[PDB]
């Protein structure tokens, strides 16, 4: 979408690798607030929304 | 009621093991009142502020 009109994607009822994620040079930004980015692989969420 | 001196002393003693427990429940900014968040959340760089 454009951004002022966004997409919110329900995540839910799933595993997920984000070393795949942070690991790729693709990314300009990866800030993470709350929670470490390396960290992810070690935690469980009621639902995520990306 | 007549023995209020020794049964204050057990109750002033009493309130200040509670409010020394209550006191772990407190977040004093940081992100969590539990450690084990803390140190599951955040990488050690991080998790030492």
């Amino acid at each position: 979408a454009s951004v002022y009109a966004w997409n919110r994607k329900r995540i839910s009822n799933c595993v997920a690798d984000y070393s795949v994620l942070y690991n790729s040079a693709s990314f300009s930004t990866f800030k993470c607030y709350g929670v470490s980015p390396t960290k992810l692989n070690d935690l469980c969420f009621t639902n995520v929304y990306a | 009621s007549a023995l209020g001196k020794l049964q204050d002393v057990v109750n002033q003693n009493a309130q200040a093991l509670n409010t020394l427990v209550k006191q772990l429940s407190s977040n004093f900014g940081a992100i969590s009142s539990v450690l084990n968040d803390i140190l599951s959340r955040l990488d050690k760089v991080e998790a030492e502020v």
